[PDB]
C-alpha cells in the first residue's frame, strides 16, 4: 500500500534531481551518472524516468563479494536496475574476440578436396594418366 | 523354449518389485539397498540362463502381449525383443550395475 | 539359514503367476511370440557330399 | 568480440573530486542493515528498485508511447513481414504437390494412411 | 485357438538332434530339473480350475444383422431411409479397417517364420499385401473428407468419379 | 439429461437451507455423488450415437468431455476455501450458488442438439463469470479485465446470430445436427467468405488466435481468490469445441482461405511461448502456457483427416487438467507468501518437502514423457500435419524445444538455498493443500492404461 | 552375371541369380567355376556375400563349431584353411588388374 | 566415536595391512601369465601371404 | 569383480558367436601393426614428454 508516486512517471527529464533520490535512490547526488536518465532513443515509451538504466553488465559477478550479499543471493535493499538475464552470464575471458573456430571449423574445410577423391589402397598412386581402370577397359576374356 | 521367453521377464518384472514393496510392504529397514543389492544378485543368473539357450538353437522371440489403443489401421500394442542385441548385452549391462552399486 | 523363504517369497511367486498367464495363452492369441526357424543342417536327409 | 570489455583505461588523477559516489550507496546499506537487523520484522523488505523494475517495463509504455518515428513503424519490417512469407511458402506447395497426385501417381498402393 | 483358414500357419519342421560328442550338456540337466518346479504348482491349478469350472456353463451369441436396407434406397431429401443407408456404410468401414488389420499380421510370419529368406519363399503376402491397400483406400477411402467420414453423401462421389471418368471419358472407351 | 440437471439444480438449495458452518462440507458431500451418476448411464456407444430425447443427446459424439467439466465442481470448494472464509454467510452463500450456475449450463451446452440451443447458452455464460472476475478481486486493475472480457466474446458473437438465423430460413432447419443428411456446399462468392468469417470468427476469440488474445492474461493474472473462477475458465475456453460441430459440415468445402489462421496461429504457437520466458509474475507465467498448446488444436481442427480428431481431442482434455492444476500450485504457495512474484519465494523444497514432487508431476507434463495422454495427444497431431506439407517439422518441432525450457525453469527456480527473511510459510501444506492437488495427477494418468475413452469418432 | 536372361520367379535380393552368384565370373578361368548346391545354400541360413566362392568350404566350418558346445576352438587349420580357399580366391582375382593392365595397352 | 582403528599420517607414510597387497599381487599374475600365450602360438600376424599375382597370362 | 571378469571376457564374448560376417584376413605387412606401430612411440612421447 505504498500511496503516491510508486514508479517512473514521464520522464526523462522533469527534474533529474527531483527524482533520485527523492525516493528510488539510484544516484546519491542526483549525478552519479546513476540520475534517472538513461531513456536513450526515447518516443519509445520503454523506460521512463526511472531510477534506472543504463549501469554496466556482463553480470552480479557471485563471489566473496561480502559486505553483507552484494549479488545473487542475501539481496541487499535497493539497488535493482535490470536483472532476468542475470544467472546465464558472467565476465571477461583470458583472451579476446579471436574466432580461430570458424577457422578450426574450416580447418577441416581444407579437407573437403580430400573428399572428392578416394582413399584406394591397392595399388599406390604410381603417376599414371590412362592406368586407372576401375573395374574393366579393354575386352573381357 | 518354452521357459526360454519366461525367464527373460523374469529379469524384468523383479526390478518393479523394488519398487511397489516401497509403499506399506512392511519395508524392510535400513540397509534396504541390500533389499535391492541382492534383488540385483539373482536377476543376472537369471539373465544368465537364456544367454546360452540361444548360443545353441537361435530361436529369437517377442512377445504380442497387451492391446493399447487400435486407431484406424496400424495397431499399437507392446513387445519385447530377444534379438542378438538382446541375448549379449542385457546381462552385460546387469553385471557391471551388479558390481556398482 | 533360513532366510530360505525371501528367496521364495522373492522369484517364486513371480515364476507361477508369469507362467499362468502364458501356457493358457500363446495358442489363445492368433499370432503371439513369433519364433524363429530351426536352421536345419545337412545332419538330417542330406549327403554333405564335400569338402571341396 | 563483445568486448574488450576495457579492464584498464584513463584515470590519475582527474574525477578525484567526484567522491560520495559511495555515500550515495553507502547510506542504505547502513539504512538497509538499519532496516534488516530487528528483533521482530517476520517479513519482505519493500526494495523499490524492484518495483520501478517491473512497472517501468510492462505497464508504462503504451501511456509512454507515440506513434511517431519511423523506427516505432519499423515493425512493419518485424510483425506482420515473415507471415506473408510463411504463405508464399506454402501455396506453392499444397499445390506442386497437388498437381502431381491427379496426372500421374507418386505415392505406393500400400500407403492407406494418411 | 482360432480357425485355421483364418490364421493359416506353415507346419513345424522339428530340427533333428546332433549330439555327436562325449561331453555333458546342461540343458538336460534344466530341461529335465525346470520342468519338475514348473508342472506341480502350474498345470494342476489350470486342471483345478478348468474342472471347478465344469459346474457352470454360459452363453453369450454371435451377433448378425439384418440387411435389408440398400445404397439405392431411396428418396433424395429422405431422411428415414437415408438414415439406414449409412448403418450398412458405416458398418462396412469399420469392417474394412480390420481386414487389413489380420491380413497385415499374416505377413509378420511371412518374416520371424523364417526372417533368413525373407525373399525366396513365402510366395504371397507381400505380392499380395501391396494388391490388398490398393483396393483399400480407394473408393472405400474418403479423403480428404475422412474427417466428416461424408458418410455416403461423398462415399458415392468419388464413385462417381470412378464412373464419370473411368470406363467412358478414357477416349476412347 | 434431467438425470442431471435436475439433481444439480436440486443442489442450488441444498446449501443456503442449510445452517451454520456445515454449508461446505453439506454440498461438497453431495457434489461428489453426482459423479456416479455422470458415467452412469454414460459411456456408451461408442457406434450410431447416443441420441436420448428431442432436444438433448447428452453427449455421445465421442466428445465425452462433459465428465470433467463435473469434475472440477467440487474441486473448487476445496480449492475456494482460502480467504472466501473471511466475509458473511449470506454472501458465502451466494458465490456457491452463481458458481453452481455456472456447472448447471455447461451440462446444458455440450450437448444442446443443435446450434440455436447452443448459442444463446455459448452466450449464457458471462453472466456468471463476469461476477466472480469483477467482485473478490485482488489489485484495482480488475475493474478493467470486467470489460474486455466482454467486448470480445460478445463483440463478434453477435455475427452468429446473425448467420445461424441466415441458415435457418435457407436450408430446412436447423433445429437438429443429427439432421445434416442433406447438406449443399459452399463455393465461392465475396459473400460466402463472410459468411464463413460469421461463422468462424466467433470461436476464434475464445480460444486465441495470437491476434485478439489481449485479454486472456489481463483475466487470470488478476482473479478469484484461489483460481476459484480461475480453474472454471480454463474449462470455458477449450469449450470452443463446437468448431468441431461446425467445420466438419456446413460450409465443408472452403479450406481457400484456411492459411491466414494457419500461418497465423503456426508462428504464433513457437512464439507466445517464447514471450513467456522473462516473465516475473508468476500467474502470469502459466496464463502463457494455456494459449501455447492450446492453440495448436486451432491447426489441428482446420486440417481435415483424422489422425488430427484422434489428436484434436484428447489435446482439449490434455491441459485441461495439467493446466488446471497448476493454477492450483502457484495459489497455494501463494497463501503463504502475499506476493505473485516469482523471485521472491525461492528456497522452498527444503520446507515443504511433500509438495516437491507435486510440481514436478505437474511440470512434466508440459514436458510430456512419452507415455502419457500429453504425448499420444501431439503425435496424432504431427503425423497429420505432417502430411499436410513436410515443413511443418521444424516450427512445431522449435515448440517441443522452447516449451522444455519453459517449463524447468519454473520448477528449478524453486530449488535453491533460500532461508532469507521468511519467517511465515511455516504451515507443512495441511491436508487440503495436498489434497486437491491430488485428484488430478491420479485420474490424469491413469486414463494411460485403457486409453480409448478418450477419443473422437475420427 | 553370366547368363544375362530373365527370371522365373522375381524373387530379387537375387534369389534369382544368374545361376548361383560370382564375385563377377567367369570370363575364361574359370568358365565354369562351380560353387555348391543352391537348394542348401538358402536351405541353411546363409548371409549375402556368404554366397560367394567357398560355400561348400565354410558349410563345413560351422558344423563342428555346432559339435563341440563348451569349447574355444575347433578348428585353427580349417579356418587357416579358409583362407587358403578365400585367399586362393582373393589372389585369383586379384588377376583382373594384371589383364586390363598390359591388355588395355598398345598392340 | 566410531573407532580408532587407524590413525592418520603427518607424513610418516602409513604401513599397509600386509594381507592387502599380496592378495593383490595374485592379480598382478594374471595379467602376466595371461600374457603367456600370446606369442605362443601366434605371431606378429598369422595370416598366409599374397604371392604378387605375377600369372597376367 | 571386474577385473576377473575383465581378462576373461573379451575372449569369452567373442568366442562363441555365429559368424555374421567375412573378415579379410589378409593383411599384408604396413598395414598390420600399424595401430601398435603408432602407441610404440606413444609411450616413447609419453615417457620423453613427461
Ligand atoms: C509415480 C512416478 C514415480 C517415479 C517418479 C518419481 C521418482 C521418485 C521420487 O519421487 O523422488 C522424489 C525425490 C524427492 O526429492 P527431495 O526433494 O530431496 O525429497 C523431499 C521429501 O523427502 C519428499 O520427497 P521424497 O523423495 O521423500 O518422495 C516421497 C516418497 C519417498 O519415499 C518413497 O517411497 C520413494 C518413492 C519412490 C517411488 C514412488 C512409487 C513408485 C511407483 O514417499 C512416498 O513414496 C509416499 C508413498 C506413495 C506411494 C504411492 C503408491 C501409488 C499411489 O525426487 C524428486 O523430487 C523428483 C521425482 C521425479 C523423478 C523424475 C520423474 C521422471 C523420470
Ligand atoms: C493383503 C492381501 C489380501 C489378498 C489380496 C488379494 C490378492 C492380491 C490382489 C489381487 C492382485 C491384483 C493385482 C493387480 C495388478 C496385476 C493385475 C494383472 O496383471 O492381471 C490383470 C487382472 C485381471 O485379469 P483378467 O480378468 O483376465 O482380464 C480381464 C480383462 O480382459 C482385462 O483387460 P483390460 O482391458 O481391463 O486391460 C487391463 C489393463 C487396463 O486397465 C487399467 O488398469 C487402466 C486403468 C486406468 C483407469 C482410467 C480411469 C482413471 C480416471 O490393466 C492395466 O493396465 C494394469 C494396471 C494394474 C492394475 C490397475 C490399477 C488401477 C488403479 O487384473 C485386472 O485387470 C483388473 C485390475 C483392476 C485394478 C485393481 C486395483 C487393485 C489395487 C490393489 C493394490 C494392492 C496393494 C499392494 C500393496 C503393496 C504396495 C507397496
Ligand atoms: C461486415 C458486414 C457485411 C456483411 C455482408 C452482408 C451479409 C450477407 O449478405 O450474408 C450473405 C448471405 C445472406 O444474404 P444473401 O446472400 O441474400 O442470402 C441469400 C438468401 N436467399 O448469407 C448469410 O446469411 C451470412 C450472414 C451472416 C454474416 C453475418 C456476419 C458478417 C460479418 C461478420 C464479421 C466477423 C467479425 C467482425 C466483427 C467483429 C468486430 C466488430
Amino acid at each position: 500500500a505504498s500511496h503516491i508516486t510508486k514508479d517512473m512517471l514521464p520522464g526523462p527529464y522533469p527534474k533529474t534531481p527531483e527524482e533520485r533520490a527523492a525516493a528510488a535512490k539510484k544516484y546519491n547526488m542526483r549525478v552519479e551518472d546513476y540520475e534517472p536518465y538513461p531513456d536513450d532513443g526515447t518516443g519509445y515509451g520503454d523506460y521512463p524516468k526511472l531510477p534506472d538504466r543504463s549501469q554496466q553488465e556482463r553480470d552480479p559477478w557471485y563471489d566473496w563479494d561480502h559486505p553483507d550479499l552484494r549479488l545473487n543471493w542475501g539481496e541487499p535493499m535497493h539497488w535493482d536496475l535490470d536483472m532476468y538475464i542475470r544467472n546465464r552470464v558472467d565476465t571477461s575471458p583470458t583472451p579476446v574476440n579471436w574466432n580461430l573456430m570458424c577457422k578450426h571449423l574450416f580447418g577441416f574445410v581444407a579437407f573437403m578436396l580430400f573428399m572428392f577423391w578416394v582413399g584406394e589402397t591397392y595399388p599406390a598412386y604410381q603417376p599414371v594418366g590412362p592406368k586407372q581402370y576401375p573395374y574393366n577397359n579393354l575386352y573381357l576374356e | 523354449m518354452n521357459m526360454f521367453s519366461s525367464l527373460s521377464l523374469v529379469t524384468l518384472l523383479l526390478l518393479t518389485m523394488p519398487i511397489m514393496m516401497m509403499s506399506f510392504n512392511t519395508y524392510k529397514p535400513s540397509n534396504y539397498p541390500l533389499y535391492v543389492k541382492t534383488a540385483i544378485s539373482y536377476a543376472f543368473i537369471t539373465s544368465m540362463i537364456p544367454t546360452m539357450m540361444f548360443i545353441h538353437s537361435g530361436q529369437e522371440l517377442i512377445i504380442s502381449n497387451w492391446h493399447w489403443l487400435t486407431i484406424q489401421t496400424l495397431k499399437l500394442s507392446l513387445s519385447f525383443k530377444m534379438d542378438y542385441f538382446s541375448m549379449m548385452f542385457i546381462p552385460v549391462a546387469l553385471f557391471v550395475t551388479w558390481s556398482i552399486m | 539359514y533360513r532366510h530360505s523363504i525371501f528367496a521364495f517369497t522373492h522369484v517364486l511367486i513371480p515364476v507361477w503367476i508369469i507362467h499362468y498367464y502364458l501356457k493358457y495363452h500363446v495358442t489363445t492369441k492368433p499370432y503371439t511370440i513369433v519364433e524363429k526357424k530351426p536352421r536345419i543342417f545337412p545332419g538330417d536327409t542330406i549327403l554333405e557330399t564335400g569338402e571341396v | 568480440t563483445t568486448l574488450d570489455p576495457a579492464e584498464y583505461d584513463i584515470s590519475s588523477e582527474t574525477r578525484k573530486a567526484q567522491a560520495e559516489r559511495l555515500a550515495i550507496r553507502s547510506r542504505l546499506k547502513r539504512e538497509y542493515q538499519l532496516q534488516y537487523y530487528d528483533p521482530s520484522r517476520r517479513g519482505v523488505i519493500e526494495d523499490p528498485a524492484l518495483v520501478r523494475w517491473t512497472y517501468a517495463r510492462s505497464a508504462n509504455i503504451y501511456p509512454n508511447f507515440r506513434p511517431n518515428t519511423k523506427t516505432s513503424l519499423l515493425g512493419a519490417l518485424f510483425g506482420i513481414g515473415p507471415l506473408v512469407f510463411w504463405y508464399y511458402v506454402f501455396k506453392t506447395d499444397r499445390d506442386r504437390k497437388e498437381k502431381l497426385i491427379q496426372e500421374g501417381k507418386l505415392d505406393r498402393t500400400f500407403n492407406i494412411s494418411y | 485357438s482360432w480357425d485355421k483358414d483364418v490364421y493359416p500357419e506353415p507346419p513345424r519342421r522339428t530340427p533333428a538332434p546332433s549330439p555327436q560328442t562325449s561331453l555333458p550338456n546342461p540343458i538336460t540337466y534344466l530341461t529335465k530339473a525346470f520342468d519338475l518346479l514348473v508342472d506341480r504348482p502350474v498345470t494342476l491349478v489350470r486342471e483345478f480350475i478348468e474342472r471347478q469350472h465344469a459346474k457352470n456353463k454360459y452363453y453369450y451369441y454371435h451377433r448378425e444383422f439384418r440387411r435389408v436396407p440398400d445404397i439405392t434406397e431411396c428418396q433424395e431429401k429422405d431422411v428415414l431411409c437415408m438414415f439406414e443407408a449409412e448403418m450398412q456404410w458405416r458398418r462396412d468401414y469399420k469392417v474394412d479397417q480390420e481386414i487389413v488389420n489380420i491380413i497385415q499380421e499374416r505377413l509378420k510370419a511371412c518374416q520371424q517364420r523364417e526372417g533368413e529368406s525373407h525373399r525366396q519363399n513365402c510366395a504371397k503376402e507381400l505380392e499380395q499385401f501391396t494388391q490388398v491397400v490398393k483396393a483399400y483406400q480407394d473408393r472405400y477411402h474418403d479423403l480428404g473428407a475422412h474427417y466428416s467420414a461424408r458418410k455416403c453423401l461423398a462415399k458415392q462421389k468419388q464413385r462417381m468419379l470412378a464412373e464419370r471418368k473411368a470406363a467412358k471419358e478414357a477416349a476412347a472407351a | 439429461m434431467l438425470k442431471y440437471i435436475i439433481p444439480t439444480i436440486m443442489l442450488m438449495p441444498l446449501t443456503w437451507l442449510s445452517k451454520n458452518n456445515m454449508i461446505w462440507v453439506n454440498s461438497t458431500a453431495h457434489s461428489l455423488l453426482i459423479s456416479f451418476t455422470s458415467l452412469l448411464l454414460m459411456n456408451q456407444f461408442g457406434d450410431n450415437s447416443l441420441n436420448f430425447s428431442l432436444l438433448f443427446f447428452s453427449d455421445s459424439l465421442s466428445t465425452p468431455l462433459l465428465i470433467l467439466t463435473m469434475w472440477l465442481l467440487p474441486l473448487m470448494l476445496m480449492a475456494s476455501q482460502h480467504h472466501l472464509s473471511k466475509e458473511n454467510l449470506t454472501r458465502k452463500k451466494l458465490f456457491i450458488t452463481m458458481l453452481i450456475s455456472l456447472q448447471l449450463f455447461l451440462i446444458m451446452t455440450f450437448t444442446a442438439m443443435e446450434l440455436i440451443l447452443f448459442y444463446i447458452l455459448f452466450e449464457a455464460t458471462l453472466v456468471p463469470t463476469l461476477i466472480i472476475i469483477t467482485r473478490w478481486g485482488n489489485q484495482t486493475e480488475r475493474l478493467n479485465a470486467g470489460l474486455y472480457f466482454l467486448f470480445y466474446t460478445l463483440a463478434g458473437s453477435l455475427p452468429l446470430l446473425v448467420a445461424l438465423i441466415y441458415i435457418q430460413n435457407t436450408v430446412g432447419s436447423l433445429n437438429f445436427l443429427m439432421l445434416q443428411y442433406w447438406v449443399q456446399p459452399v463455393h465461392n462468392s465475396w459473400s460466402n467468405v463472410f459468411m464463413w468469417l460469421a461463422c468462424m470468427m466467433a470461436f476464434m476469440v475464445k480460444m486465441p488466435l495470437y491476434g485478439l488474445h489481449l485479454w486472456l492474461p489481463k483475466a487470470h493474472v488478476e482473479a478469484p481468490i484461489a483460481g476459484s473462477m480461475v480453474l472454471a475458465a480454463v474449462l470455458l475456453k477449450l469449450g470452443g469445441y463446437g468448431m468441431l460441430r461446425i467445420t466438419l459440415i456446413l460450409n465443408p468445402m472452403t479450406d481457400f482461405m484456411a492459411y491466414p489462421f494457419i500461418m497465423l496461429s503456426l508462428w504464433g504457437m513457437i512464439m507466445t511461448s517464447s514471450i513467456c520466458l522473462r516473465q516475473t509474475d508468476l500467474k502470469s507465467l502459466i496464463a502463457y502456457s494455456s494459449v501455447s498448446h492450446m492453440a495448436l488444436v486451432i491447426v489441428a481442427i482446420l486440417i481435415q483427416t483424422p489422425w488430427s480428431y484422434m489428436g484434436a481431442t484428447a489435446l482439449m482434455i490434455a491441459h485441461g487438467l495439467t493446466s488446471s492444476m497448476l493454477f492450483c500450485l502457484a495459489n497455494s504457495n501463494y497463501e503463504r507468501i502475499h506476493s505473485r512474484t516469482m523471485i521472491l519465494a525461492r528456497g522452498l523444497q527444503t520446507l515443504l518437502p511433500l509438495m516437491a514432487t507435486w510440481w514436478l508431476l505437474a511440470s512434466l507434463t508440459n514436458l510430456a514423457l512419452p507415455p502419457t495422454i500429453n504425448l499420444i495427444g501431439e503425435l496424432f497431431v504431427v503425423m497429420s500435419t505432417f502430411s499436410w506439407s513436410n515443413i511443418t517439422i521444424i516450427l512445431m518441432g522449435v515448440n517441443m524445444v522452447i516449451t522444455a525450457l519453459y517449463s524447468l525453469y519454473m520448477l528449478i527456480m524453486t530449488q535453491r538455498g533460500k532461508y532469507t527473511y521468511h519467517i511465515n510459510n511455516i504451515s507443512p501444506s495441511f491436508t487440503r493443500e495436498n489434497a486437491l492437488m491430488s485428484l488430478h495427477i491420479l485420474p490424469l494418468l491413469l486414463l494411460t492404461l485403457n486409453p480409448k475413452i478418450i477419443l473422437g469418432p475420427l | 552375371a553370366r547368363r544375362y536372361l530373365g527370371d522365373a520367379s522375381v524373387e530379387p535380393d537375387p534369389l534369382r541369380m544368374p545361376t548361383f552368384p560370382p564375385d563377377y565370373g567367369f570370363p575364361e578361368r574359370k568358365e565354369r567355376e562351380m560353387v555348391a548346391t543352391q537348394q542348401e545354400m538358402n536351405d541353411a541360413q546363409l548371409v549375402l556375400q556368404q554366397r560367394d566362392y567357398c560355400a561348400h568350404y565354410l558349410i563345413r566350418f560351422l558344423k563342428c563349431k555346432r559339435d563341440s558346445f563348451p569349447n574355444f576352438l575347433a578348428c585353427k587349420h580349417e579356418r587357416h584353411d579358409w583362407d587358403y580357399c578365400e585367399h586362393l580366391d582373393y589372389v585369383k582375382r586379384m588377376k583382373e588388374f594384371e589383364r586390363e593392365r598390359r591388355l588395355l595397352q598398345r598392340k | 566415536g566410531g573407532g580408532a582403528h587407524i590413525e592418520p599420517r603427518y607424513r610418516q607414510f602409513p604401513q599397509l595391512t600386509r594381507s592387502q597387497v599380496i592378495q593383490a599381487e595374485f592379480f598382478s599374475a594374471t595379467m602376466w601369465f595371461w600374457i603367456l600365450w600370446r606369442f605362443w602360438h601366434d605371431s606378429d600376424a598369422v595370416l598366409g601371404h599374397f604371392p604378387y599375382p605375377d600369372p597376367s597370362q | 569383480r571386474l577385473l576377473i571378469g575383465s581378462l576373461f571376457a573379451g575372449y569369452i564374448i567373442s568366442n562363441n558367436i555365429p559368424p555374421t560376417t567375412i573378415p579379410q584376413m589378409t593383411m599384408p605387412y604396413y598395414l598390420k601393426t600399424t595401430a601398435l606401430i603408432v602407441t610404440i612411440l606413444g609411450f616413447i612421447l609419453a615417457l620423453e614428454i613427461s
